[PDB]
């Protein structure tokens, strides 16, 4: 080690091994103090009034940690591009990292003259929660990533939790947790640190779309040997009672016996971007479909994986059904839809319900003549089936994931779940790559010539700045499909622009122009 | 099997109302003068609780021949009043006149309305049992020729899809609660056991009939006639099915 | 030996061992040419231009299939009966497809005239798609199946498939799927092939009936150690409010505690086979339960597996819960009741909840006093659920398989599924039999005595005919009861009858008088 | 052997290990004949022809079983507040079950004097239903387990059993069983009995609740990267449709995109302890949410496990959604609250719903304008979720346990289940411990001296006692929390009383001041 010499070698490039691609990614990071050296607890009083359903209470830690829960922090436009166009499926083997090259500063703003200078005997505390000990906050897709241009630098987030909470007020069963109660690297600039973590057995994500329909796979030439009923009066008047039944064929696919069905569903309110066809009024939240717990609702935000719209029906998008993303210098509050990205699921049409849809119709009485009493005459009534549960024999997709969207995320450690997917898309992990948590010492700085119990306050103004690496190993899964037309890829467009898709301008800055999911190719049910 | 103003002409040769089959000539039969002075107060009786009357769906409507019914479905149970244990509708149809003068169904105090509104409530589970109380209908008056409430239009616009007999349709999206009486004026009625007002009565309804009855432009009052016939060739309308009134006997009508 | 022996012996028998049973079976098949050996694209354009609901693209090839996915073609009716009256269990293990005693004819039907030779050449192509790179329509429950009747010559069913469509129109996502581009295997007369396959890992089906209720499972002398609220408001009647609880007995089964419920279920409306008490209107679709798709609704055939009607409620049946089969020699298009048998599920009225029936009641709001709050008050209010999903703790059964059922079904290759048994009956496999395509190599006339340039059109008229044989493995899951009374068996009726059941008339046809289930024997739950 | 010599020792204490603990009991029991040594047919006509609800049909055995089936058996209250207090999870491994010191009795009674005195060559039968041939009644809360005080003497209940039942007439399917048709062993004052179970493989139990909320899993400091909806209208006036998007951070959490979902529903009416503000009406059946199979309809006991109450409001409690026990002395009939224990479920509100509160709302419509058919304009309208099947992205915990409840239960033998955890609490298993059936052989009494074909009729009046002994091994599941402050203990009161808890009074009456769950340590999510 030493001053005088690093302890890492700019490590970004990528290598496609057939059935794999390694991703790595090298990238500059300063870090401030953060709330002084102190815990604070906070709480929707601490922010403020919140809401009821915007109440809490936890912990902003004075530590930052690092993340790359993004598949742009490891895939670049070109890498992705390919990797979609040319497997039906993906997912993450492993992750090593590294930190390095670090190097921490003292400022001076000698009466407005701030002056940085190395304090060459001064540390930053590294460590992860590797026994996942600590609240998991990887997976709520918070900003604060690599960003997806190398060059650019990063300034690392800071920690901070929730626990449980009484409106703004704490109970017993809250819990407190103090990152230096945990074992910790302390770095010198000659130092670094480094990590290796396996990514526990997680299904290939689907990177395809299916070339056939759920309600479509019978053969349009040959009849079934099961019969339907077509007919239930004899038609002309009075008494017509009867029944009559038909074979089920090509004439009336609708009709035909079937082994599987559709993926359930709860309903989302449908959007047009047309803001014409819409209706003058504030239904955002009234209109917006939520769940309840402990007396608070929340959101439906991301929701079940469902179509986003009927085919044509691409102006609509479900209320919250979507994922939205900003482009790039896009506000951070009310901004019109030309300054968002909102994605879309038609992909999945072919086997899920569209979200802003009923799943269908279900009986709701038994229909009957006057045969006891003269009452009794009640018609056929069915009803709408508005949110739909699991049902046996039910087949779906999970929602698709993007070159900018999330990677991964912990499942929640209860006794029971459900088709763990990420709601929000991705690979859920029991054991997730572990959490990286980084602050720097504090130095004492001055202290007083007589003793003082009192903690120390006065403490040197610091920051710290080097150098993260991570590398994910991606399996890969091959296609052998035997479709003779071709297949639909992403391209990029010659028409001459003003700037490259996703690259700089004259300003320097990056921009991600749309979003890129990863189902291109296709294959059969 | 036909109501008297059917029995009109030579041809067509059905039964009457005064030749009816089945058990419709006792003595409770349905149809009967009110008579608010002999009736004596139950302070039992209480408004019923309407649960799923408020819901806008989908309904099946269709021309019965006698009248136009109203496939009520189901979730639409109720709770209230001195029902054995609740009552869960499925059906709802409707007698009318050609004015409102020659009345509709039953009477208060002599006094008949233009249009009389059966909404029929089956009991829930109960048994395998021929004991009565097995239907409670709720009877709303309708009488009025001035302002158009919105809670019968989807019912007209529907009424001209089932002109000839034996026709189905569907009516567009309404709640049994715009058709009904605002909540604050449903608190008198009368309760009196009748069997039924179609032919082969059953003494099994308790008929809890409202007074303060519904209004509805005049207008559609005079389409509920226009569009509707009794044979399968639009010549007869279906104006008078109406049964005539029955003795009251010893049965005693208690009000609310 | 060419031109002059054997390709094969008939076998066509059932060995039956312990815990397994081969059945073997052989048919003789025809061949015709199909779509004049060309590929052609098919639509509701082209053939019907019906509603939305039946649109569809897809296209017709001059291929045809064998299809043995019926349990008849291997099961004889007395198979069956040994088969259904002394195993709990079933399942199939492994299959041994062949054929052989390949003949090729042309067809003269000259100036009138029409006589048939032999083309000792010509070729039949055959060849599995053991990779499932095809559409598969093995699980459509089509009609193409070998005749249960050994003794029947059948005619091989042309191959046809689906792909994704608008309306009638295709999508740049549908695929177009050329039969030619799979490697294949050419047969003289003299040829033979044949291929094995290994059945997956499937669960026995159920061929039990159980005799227990859910309902019914506690010890009907003793008493629960636990309390149910018995009363609420001590009679009376002015503002008079109490909890009376009591413990749940032998006396009040209905309020015990239990630990599982029944199973999900999917409303469906009730239909009567005495045409007097159903009503003077028509229904069939209008009140059928279905579901939807793209924009496109499909009917709940077979949904979810649900007991057919209320004990002794036979003359009911679900609008579309239940399989209907046609009798022998009925037609396709409105045929009256007495011409089909419909099935029923009434064995599982233990644990799946009955199909015409709502599953249960739920509370809806809080009742109070009005004194709570102000003046409002509220009364209890329950509402019905019609259709309910998958709740832990739920227990059900699955479809029973019928002698002329289908046997299994290929589980959609998605991301995610829910206890894949398809719910026509049978096991799920992710890789079922691999579908057998077959065909007539065209053989071109005269051509021309000058270059044309296009392709072929004038061809000889041909046709194949052959035998093919398939056994199959099955397990088998007895049963070691110790109930003490006899149990109901499957058994013929020795009543004079004109003919006897399951065997062929004066004119030689042959017939299945009735469906035949296989849960006739009994377990506890 | 015989008398004279001890069958076995005593036996009753427990041993705790790093990470399992063996717990052991031993008990005196008392055994009559029964049914005079018959076997008799029962039905609700039997008992009087109860409602349809509540019709049974079976048998009664003259046989009797022992019962262990719940948590006091096994662990002393003192040994409750280790296991809960110090472990987050535990389950029971492995079993031994002796029985010993015979010793039957004669019991001449004599006109006045029932005189009794030993019969040293009388026998006991038992036998263990290892193979479960025998309908399982363990799994229903039934009374008659080994008394909590391991000074108490108890009576071995008798075995009764139900089949399938139409009103009070049994089917062709129903199942008669004869005990005698089994091998059993034959014990005289000399003999023991012994057997050993291995448990199944199962999970731990959660005994721990959650310091996080499902809903508040995001750093609260960080913003995401993700938009919702904000604005539909730029304000008032008319026509001024919009689409305005924010950032959803740490001020909005409400509207911040998740990746998992609470637990289903099945709601429960709700009711108050304070009889003042529950209803002037008799609600208990009529609005008590419940589910029907074939006709009959069946209380929603426990139910799914859901929250009992929001955070406060513990003088709620779903109708029939909780747990009830009776305490000391307590009757069966119609008894006051303050005569019952009534358990709650507060500690799952971190992942399942509100038991009495819908599960969420959903979307019922297109939200539309005044577009062409201007009279239309819709607006945006939801819907209430009352009962909410298993959805992909759900989590939840399952029900508490307590030393007073059960502890496993036999999942039924069925094609399908889901995440059978017994509804009630505790291990669902396909293969429990085996049911130990015990009877007193019978004894004829003096026969005639002519030969007489009638069976016997005439028996000596006998009754059997003697020692029983259960030992259990759990394993543990220790914990590693991070957590700082201290955690919540469950803990006895200093307070002076008249009495101890968990102990006996003046007259030696034994108690259970309490229920007593598990979830007391805590754990991130
Ligand atoms: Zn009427």
């Amino acid at each position: 080690d030493g001053v005088g010499s690093s302890s890492g070698n700019w490590h970004c490039d990528s290598q496609w091994l057939g059935d794999r691609v390694i991703t790595t990614s090298t990238r500059t990071w300063a870090l401030p103090t953060y709330n002084n050296h102190l815990y604070k607890q906070i709480s929707n009083s601490t922010s403020g009034g919140s809401s009821n359903d915007n109440a809490y209470f936890g912990y902003s830690t004075p530590w930052g940690y690092f993340d790359f829960n993004r598949f742009h922090c490891h895939f670049s436009p070109r890498d992705w591009q390919r990797l979609i166009n040319n497997n039906w499926g993906f997912r993450p083997k492993r992750l090593n990292f590294k930190l390095f090259n670090i190097q921490v500063k003292e400022v001076t703003d000698n009466n407005g003259v701030k002056t940085i200078a190395n304090n060459l005997t001064s540390t930053v505390q590294v460590f992860t929660d590797s026994d996942y000990q600590l609240p998991y906050v990887l997976g709520s897709a918070h900003e604060g990533c690599l960003p997806p241009f190398p060059a650019d630098v990063f300034m690392i987030p800071q920690y901070g939790y929730l626990t449980l909470n009484d409106g703004s007020q704490a109970v017993g069963r809250s819990s407190f947790y103090c990152l230096e109660y945990f074992p910790s690297q302390m770095l010198r600039t000659g130092n670094n640190f480094q990590f290796s973590y396996e990514f526990e057995n997680v299904p290939f994500h689907s990177s395809y779309a299916h070339s056939q329909s759920l309600d479509r796979l019978m053969n349009p030439l040959i009849d079934q040997y099961l019969y339907y009923l077509s007919k239930t009066i004899n038609g002309s008047g009075q008494n017509q009672q009867t029944l009559k039944f038909s074979v089920a064929g090509p004439s009336n696919m609708a009709v035909q016996g079937r082994n599987y069905i559709p993926g359930p569903s709860y309903r989302q309110q449908r959007v047009s971007t047309t803001v014409t066809q819409n209706n003058n009024s504030e239904f955002a939240w009234p209109g917006a479909s939520s769940w309840a717990l402990n007396g608070r609702n929340s959101l439906m935000n991301p929701g079940p994986a469902m179509a986003s719209h009927k085919e044509g029906e691409d102006r609509f998008f479900p209320l919250s059904g979507s994922l939205i993303f900003g482009k790039q210098g896009t506000g951070r509050d009310n901004v019109d839809a030309d300054k968002v990205m909102i994605t879309n699921e038609e992909e999945i049409k072919t086997t899920n319900p569209v979200a802003t849809e009923s799943y269908g119709q279900v009986a709701t009485n038994h229909q009957s003549a006057q045969w006891p009493t003269s009452y009794d005459a009640a018609q056929a009534q069915t009803g709408w089936v508005q949110n739909q549960g699991i049902l046996p024999g039910m087949v779906w997709q999970d929602r698709d994931v993007y070159l900018q969207g999330p990677i991964w995320a912990k499942i929640p450690h209860t006794d029971g779940n459900f088709h763990p997917s990420p709601l929000m898309g991705g690979f859920g992990m029991k054991h997730p790559p572990p959490q990286i948590l980084i602050k720097n010492t504090p130095v004492p700085a001055d202290p007083p010539t007589a003793f003082n119990k009192d903690k120390l306050n006065s403490f040197i103004t610091q920051y710290s700045t080097g150098q993260v690496s991570v590398e994910i190993e991606w399996e890969l899964q091959k296609e052998n499909s035997k479709r003779w037309n071709p297949e639909i890829q992403y391209t990029s467009n010659y028409y001459k622009s003003n700037n490259v898709e996703f690259a700089v301008n004259t300003e320097g800055v990056y921009s991600e122009p749309r979003p890129i999911g990863t189902r291109y190719l296709t294959r059969n049910l | 099997w036909c109501y008297e103003i059917q029995t009109k002409d030579p041809r067509s040769s059905c039964l009457g109302p005064e030749k009816w089959p089945g058990a419709c000539k006792e003595n409770q039969q349905s149809p009967i003068n009110i008579v608010t002075a002999r009736t004596k107060v139950n302070p039992r009786l209480t408004p019923f609780i309407l649960v799923g009357y408020d819901q806008k769906q989908q309904w099946p409507i269709k021309n019965n021949q006698h009248t136009v019914e109203m496939t009520l479905g189901g979730g639409a149970c109720i709770i209230g009043g001195d029902l054995p244990a609740r009552y869960e509708a499925v059906q709802l149809h409707l007698h009318w006149s050609n004015g409102n003068d020659n009345g509709s169904e039953h009477s208060i105090d002599g006094r008949h309305f233009a249009m009389e509104m059966h909404i029929v409530h089956k009991k829930l589970t109960s048994s395998k049992e021929d004991s009565k109380d097995k239907f409670a209908v709720l009877a709303f008056m309708i009488e009025v020729g001035d302002k158009v409430n919105k809670g019968f239009q989807p019912l007209v616009e529907a009424l001209p899809s089932i002109s000839k007999p034996h026709s189905t349709s569907t009516v567009r999206e309404s709640s049994l609660q715009d058709m009904l009486p605002p909540s604050t004026k449903m608190y008198t009625y009368f309760r009196y056991n009748g069997s039924l007002t179609t032919p082969n009565c059953d003494e099994t309804v308790i008929w809890t009939v409202y007074k303060q009855p519904i209004k509805i432009h005049k207008n559609q009052f005079l389409e509920f006639s226009k569009n509707l016939y009794y044979d399968e060739d639009q010549k007869l309308n279906m104006k008078d099915n109406v049964r005539p009134l029955q003795p009251l006997g010893k049965r005693q009508v208690f009000k609310s």
